[PDB]
């Protein structure tokens, strides 16, 4: 039982926070960077026109 | 296959094995009905064909409305129906009716299902007593019960939790005789005798934990956390796991020293937690600061003979060692000639488990101190003290006299406490 | 207040996470390759030096006959300099038997 | 004293250096694929198949009909040690094989009935007749085969020790079942009649003539978590008439 | 050409050669399921040191695995390499020892040394050639010192012919871990004067060092100072293992190393260390690995080497090298600083070569001496021993299990004695 939960759940559980946290701050960046940058210029500079 | 088989006696011993047991089936999946990856639960927790756990300990009170209580609470179809054992009538703050009539009439029962427990487990290690100096069932029936368990299973280790009475404060008139004949007795059939208060819990619990106005309900939760803390080495794994035999060979130097003191470090409330830096320097420099001892006395009039820091969760081992070296290097912390190692570590790493929605938070490093001091000699003169100035008129003797038991030995009692501070004297100096 | 206080709970689960971390934060399973390897990676790099000098005949790849002798450290390398590494290690058929 | 990961104080420059390389490593690691996150998935998408039965013409059994093998709910109270119900045979690899609790064809349950005696792809099957089950893994494309051999002293089951069924490559007569009716006064007359589809019907071996069952007391953790124990070994009651535990249904 | 018998016990032991017996699993190409999967046939070649045959092509190793408590045997065979071990090699009881010397040595400890000495000589008779018996362990508590230093009185009244080598764990000096280790220590260095020939003393307060100045971590735990150790072992019998130029072994090591019936107390070393930062601004070659490895630094033990001299200096080598750049550097060090040598012996230093490092090392060394250095580690134990004895502390777990005051007093008779030889040649 030890050797079942110490080899087979463990490092597929670690591995699994790695990925995650990579695919969360990359997608975190991405959307909200990009999303607020671009609608907030492009939208001052249409009102001041 | 490690059992660790537990006697609660008297009032005390039920009302703080109440939350003691609670955390027990708190930190595994033990549901509070019997039923519920690690199977280190079969060393408090049997099994049957229904995955039913039922603790292997006993609980004794003559006076049965805590066990009814109990047999009524939340807790009834856990505990067994036979290991909570009752009478009808209470010893009532003496040592004679504990001792030789209201032990002697139900002492039996409970060697009945001590030997079923004994017999029944593969792998005890010894006997953990919590009782109480104080009172009428936990020191007569104690004392009765760690003569007719010592003559028959023979040497093992035996570790006493005791809820002694306080320094300055009291709750029961004539506490001095009922504490002297009690340790006198206890004194040449024990082997490691852990002692704890109840205000000088309320002192760390207003000025700690911030709560004003406290119970015993909250006091019985920190020697329910300090007995988990150190019984943890068996409860999970580790780096350097903690037998029983340890503290009970690494404690005691001499036949009649065995007093130590308990104190438990990171005490702190859930709103402080999330600000204050919890590390492990300032957790071990807290836990020497005679302001956070469970035990009214100061250090600074004695010396240390043997510690035990027991440690508990995320512990980096090279910062205990940084640690030790420089608390190491303190003259208001002084040791005795012939101890120059004076130190014992033991790890585990799970982090401690609190109850819900308690004084505490979630801690992640627990410290628990085991340490004998010949500071509490100065504890056991009061005690004494008290005794001179009583006897000396004979007051409340003949409540002593009228169920069997001589008033000659209550001049032994004396001659054995002031021998005891004589070795107390005579072992803490230096030899030149 | 017994009644009070030991209203039962359904759902305080111990955690398991902390205690199967901080045994990797003693032990270190994969780190015990990264705290001795040095220089670059390398997978086979070995060899023995009767199965190099005698059998092999030697290096391949280098200078056959030049050895030229540089400008600044004072000293005729291309020969010496080299110190044979050639093919695969000295494989002589003994897997195929066993 | 001490701080966190990415402020400049300290020793950082040694631990940046070594953060670096171990995330490197496992990106490495991650882009190969050798990592045990998709080398999982990999293997439990392609035991977990989603496929499809065949349907039956009329109650019958025919031969080359793809049919799962579970095991009913009982109501038995030998011991309180239990499986809920309608316990499956599913191969458990580490392979193995044990009982699951499931319902739905995903591909370590489907069994295609074979001829062992017997020739045409469809054709009845009858009681006391010997066939063959099979079950193929994933890319593989060779058929398994349900076996089990006489007891010895060195091959015996994992909990319970008595005798043991496996699957394996190889073909003999260690391979060949014949299913047989429970009421004991009925099956000389069952002898011949061909197979209702869903009906409870006992399952022995040819060679030792003992029977698969279902231990419901004892588990077997696995990484799918579901649980049960089989092996082969006939039971009967103080009547003598076959227990609860050896009834066996080849559902559609 | 031999085998190798390897015993190990204790709670030290067992979270030692789980170390030690997968670096012997890396450089033969073993993988933990028991086969072989390495590249050449060099490996191939003196697989038999270490590793029996069964059917299968699997490889099982000649471990001894021994333990009064169940804690560790659940924690070793619950690794990476678990089904690497064998099954029957496991030798236990239910009860721990836990710092006391008389329940391992004579009654706790001891009804389990006839199921170690009869695991023994099931696999060291069918051993066809063995150098001899090599031990880990820690003098610390109850089951190394306890049944291991029993067992080393044990073994040796079989067969006096073989090599006792050790590789023990003396207590630290400022830091301790138990308020009973000066008996402990004191009973066991007495027990390994007369039955043990090679005796390496291993710190962990000098390996703590070498974690945090030489090779920069902020965290140095355990599991990252157990394998500098257990990097040591198989940089030990590199040559009966593999060939090279000058192949030595562990009764090449003895003539070269003590010359003496009782002048036979050692010190150990291993030289490529740099940290995680400099890994490529560093020249793996002989000036930078001679430089440290005679360094105080570089050491595993608690010896200031400066403060003595060495009678002598082994060493050994490894990796497709030459020669004269390890003739001289040698032979300069040895020339550049007579102090640090004793005068009355011509040569100190012993040389050894084979031909392949450890997997991911490029070339290696081990060092290894009989300082006179050592003895500034019997003389704390000596000054916490007669500092307790003269209260008589804790004489009561001594007598309660059947020692006596005669097995004190004349137990640390043999440390004194010891260092009245080892200060007769200090100058
Ligand atoms: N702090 C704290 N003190 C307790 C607790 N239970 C009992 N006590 C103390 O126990 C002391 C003695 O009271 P009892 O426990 O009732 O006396 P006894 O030992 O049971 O003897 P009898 O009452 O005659 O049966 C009192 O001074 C209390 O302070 C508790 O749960 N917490
Ligand atoms: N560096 C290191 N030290 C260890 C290890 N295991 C044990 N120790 C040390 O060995 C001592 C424990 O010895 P002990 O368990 O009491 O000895 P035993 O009774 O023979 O098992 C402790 O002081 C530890 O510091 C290890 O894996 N690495
Ligand atoms: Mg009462």
């Amino acid at each position: 039982a030890e050797r079942k939960r110490f080899l087979r759940l463990l490092q597929d559980e670690q591995f699994e926070l790695d990925m995650e946290e990579a695919i969360q701050k990359a997608e975190e960046n991405k959307r909200l960077r990009e999303l607020q940058l671009a609608q907030e210029e492009k939208l001052a500079t249409e009102l001041a026109k | 296959m490690r059992e660790c088989i537990s006697v609660h006696v008297g009032q005390a011993g039920v009302q703080i094995g109440n939350a003691c047991w609670e955390l027990y089936c708190l930190e595994h999946g033990i549901q509070p009905d019997g039923q519920m990856g690690d199977d280190s639960f079969n060393t408090f927790f049997s099994e049957t064909g229904a995955g039913k756990h039922v603790p292997r300990a006993v609980f004794v009170d003559l006076e049965p409305t805590v066990i009814d209580e109990v047999r009524t609470g939340t807790y009834r179809q856990l505990f067994h129906p036979e290991q909570l054992i009752t009478g009808k009538e209470d010893a009532a703050n003496n040592y004679a009716r504990g001792h030789y009539t209201i032990g002697k009439e139900l002492i039996d029962l409970v060697l009945d299902r001590i030997r079923k427990l004994a017999d029944q487990c593969t792998g005890l290690q010894g006997f953990l007593i919590f009782h109480s100096f104080g009172g009428g069932t936990g020191s007569g029936f104690t004392s009765l019960l760690m003569e007719r368990l010592s003559v028959d299973y023979g040497k093992k280790s035996k570790l006493e939790f005791s809820i002694y009475p306080a320094p300055q404060v009291s709750t029961a008139v004539v506490e001095p005789y009922n504490s002297i004949l009690t340790t006198h007795t206890t004194l040449e059939h024990s082997d490691c005798a852990f002692m704890v208060d109840n205000e000088a819990i309320y002192d760390i619990c207003r000025r700690n934990l911030d709560i004003e106005r406290p119970t015993y309900t909250n006091l019985n939760r920190l020697i329910g956390q300090i007995v988990s803390s150190i019984t943890a080495s068996l409860r999970f794994d580790g780096a350097l796991n903690v037998d029983l035999t340890e503290f009970q060979t690494n404690l005691v130097p001499y036949p009649r020293i065995h007093f130590p003191l308990a104190t438990y470090a990171p005490v702190i409330s859930a709103e402080k937690a999330y600000h204050e830096q919890l590390s492990v320097a300032e957790i071990t420099n807290a836990c020497f600061e005679p302001a956070n001892q469970m035990v009214k006395c100061d250090p600074r009039h004695g010396k240390y003979m043997a510690c035990c820091l027991l440690y508990r969760g995320d512990v980096v081992p090279k910062d205990v060692n940084a640690a030790i070296a420089t608390i190491k290097t303190k003259r208001t912390i002084q040791f005795v000639d012939w101890c120059p190692t004076g130190f014992k570590v033991g790890i585990n790493y799970q982090p401690p488990t609190v109850v819900p929605g308690g004084d505490l938070a979630k801690v992640q490093r627990a410290v628990c101190m085991l340490s004998n001091t010949t500071a509490i000699a100065e504890a056991w003169a009061r005690l004494d003290h008290k005794f001179d100035l009583m006897y000396a008129k004979r007051a409340f003797v003949h409540w002593y006299v009228g169920e069997g038991m001589e008033e000659g030995e209550f001049s032994e009692a004396r001659e054995d406490m002031a021998a005891l501070e004589k070795d107390y004297e005579e072992v803490g100096m230096d030899s030149v | 207040i017994y009644r009070k206080e030991y209203v039962p709970f359904p759902g305080h689960r111990p955690d398991q996470i902390s205690r199967w971390y901080s045994k990797r934060t003693v032990e270190g399973l994969p780190y015990k390759y990264l705290i001795t390897h040095h220089q670059e990676p390398s997978q086979r790099y070995l060899i023995s030096t009767y199965d190099d000098h005698y059998n092999r005949h030697n290096y391949h790849p280098g200078l056959p006959e030049l050895r030229t002798w540089n400008r600044h450290k004072l000293l005729w390398l291309p020969e010496k300099a080299d110190f044979p590494l050639l093919g695969p290690p000295t494989n002589y058929g003994l897997y195929e038997q066993l | 004293n001490l701080y966190g990961p990415r402020v400049r104080i300290g020793n950082w420059n040694e631990d940046v250096y070594l953060e670096e390389e171990i995330m490197k490593d496992f990106l490495a690691k991650r882009d190969k694929g050798q990592l045990l996150i998709q080398r999982n998935r990999r293997l439990k998408e392609n035991l977990l198949r989603p496929m499809q039965l065949s349907v039956s013409e009329d109650g019958y059994i025919h031969y080359g009909d793809k049919v799962m093998l579970v095991s009913p709910d009982h109501p038995e109270t030998e011991a309180d040690l239990f499986l809920p119900g309608d316990l499956s045979l599913c191969m458990t690899p580490d392979c193995g094989l044990s009982a699951a609790q499931t319902k739905i064809p995903v591909g370590r349950n489907t069994f295609t009935i074979l001829c062992a005696a017997g020739e045409v792809i469809g054709q009845v099957l009858r009681y006391g007749q010997n066939f063959r089950l099979g079950i193929t893994g994933g890319f593989d494309d060779r058929m398994l085969y349900l076996s089990s051999d006489h007891r010895t002293l060195l091959k015996s089951s994992k909990r319970s020790w008595l005798q043991e069924v496996f699957l394996t490559h190889e073909d003999s007569y260690l391979n060949c079942w014949q299913a047989a009716f429970p009421h004991p006064q009925l099956r000389l007359e069952y002898e011949g009649s061909p197979v209702p589809a869903n009906t409870k019907i006992l399952i022995t071996h040819c060679h030792t003539n003992r029977g698969l069952v279902a231990h419901r007391h004892l588990f077997l953790r696995t990484y799918f978590g579901q649980e049960a124990e089989v092996a082969a070994h006939t039971y009967l009651d103080s009547h003598r008439v076959e227990k609860p535990k050896n009834h066996w249904m080849l559902v559609t | 050409m031999r085998e190798i018998v390897h015993l190990q016990a204790g709670q030290c032991g067992n979270q030692i050669g789980a170390k030690f017996w997968e670096v012997i699993s890396d450089e033969h190409g073993i993988d933990p399921t028991g086969t072989y999967h390495g590249d050449s046939d060099l490996q191939l070649e003196r697989i038999n040191v270490y590793y029996n045959e069964a059917t299968g092509g699997k490889y099982v190793p000649r471990a001894v695995l021994v333990d009064l408590e169940p804690g560790t045997m659940d924690s070793v065979r619950s690794g990476p390499f678990g089904q690497i071990f064998r099954p029957d090699n496991f030798v236990f009881g239910q009860s721990g020892a836990g710092n006391n010397w008389a329940k391992g040595h004579y009654t706790e400890g001891a009804e389990l040394v006839d199921s170690v000495l009869d695991v023994v000589r099931k696999e060291a008779e069918s051993c066809d050639c063995l150098q001899g018996f090599q031990l880990t362990h820690s003098l610390g508590g109850g089951t190394g010192s306890g049944m291991g230093t029993l067992l080393i009185s044990k073994i040796r009244e079989e067969y006096p012919d073989r090599i006792m080598n050790t590789f023990s764990v003396v207590p630290s000096p400022k830091v301790s871990d138990t308020v009973v280790e000066p008996y402990n220590a004191t009973l066991s260095v007495h027990q390994l004067v007369e039955n043990t020939d090679e005796t390496y003393c291993i710190d962990n307060e000098a390996l703590y060092d070498i974690c945090f100045r030489t090779l920069k971590l902020t965290t140095p735990t355990y599991g990252d100072l157990n394998h500098l150790v257990s990097a040591t072992m198989s940089g030990v019998t590199t040559c009966l293992r593999f060939p090279g130029q000058l192949n030595a072994d562990l009764r090449k090591l003895a003539v070269n190393m003590v010359p003496f019936p009782r002048l036979h107390f050692f010190m150990p070393g291993f030289a490529p260390l740099t940290s995680r930062g400099s890994q490529q601004y560093r020249a793996l070659t002989v000036p930078e690995l001679t430089q440290q490895m005679f360094d105080a630094k570089n050491m595993m033990a608690a010896c200031d080497p400066r403060h003595g001299r060495y009678l002598t200096v082994a060493a050994v080598f490894r990796g497709r090298m030459s020669m004269k750049e390890v003739d001289e550097q040698m032979l300069n060090v040895q020339n550049k600083n007579s102090s640090y040598f004793v005068e009355w012996i011509p040569n100190n230093v012993k040389t050894a070569v084979c031909d392949i490092p450890p997997r991911g090392l490029k070339m290696s060394a081990t060092f290894i001496g009989n300082s006179t250095a050592i003895q500034e580690l019997f003389k704390r134990i000596s000054e916490q021993f007669t500092a307790m004895f003269r209260r008589k502390a804790f004489l009561h777990w001594y007598t309660g299990e059947g020692m006596d005051e005669m097995e004190f007093t004349e137990a640390e008779s043999n440390m004194n004695d010891l260092v009245s030889e080892y200060q007769q040649y200090q100058d």
